[PDB]
């Protein structure tokens, strides 16, 4: 299976990558910008409530 | 005579109105109960879905 140098090439690029995975290597600030935009949009689709607790209701009777 | 008898019989069911009122109000309270339960379940599932999607 290692006969094809392509497999090993991909494999050890992958490995070096995982070792570098101490952080997302070469993310690039455009990565962060995309994250920013899509995370907002997701949040608005999910509302504005604090995403940490059980938002209380105090339900109203007739 | 028979008209008076008819009134007397009509008296028997003179309570049904309030029976209906009670049934309606009680079941409305039950409606609020159940919908509150379902709504809290909805909110919790949605809130955790946020993080799953993240």
């Amino acid at each position: 299976d290692p006969v094809q140098k392509l497999f090993v090439d991909k494999i050890r690029e992958y490995r070096t990558k995982r070792q570098t995975s101490g952080g997302p290597v070469d993310a690039g600030p455009e990565y962060q910008q995309d994250l920013d935009r899509e995370l907002f949009k997701l949040k608005q689709m999910y509302g504005k409530a604090d995403m940490n607790t059980f938002p209380n209701f105090t339900f109203e009777d007739p | 005579i028979d008209m008076e008898k008819s009134q007397q019989a009509l008296v028997q069911k003179r309570h049904y109105l309030f029976d209906v009122q009670r049934n309606n109000i009680a079941m409305a309270l039950e409606v609020t109960y159940r919908e509150r339960l379902h709504r809290v379940y909805r909110e919790v599932k949605n809130r955790l879905d946020y993080h799953i999607s993240v």
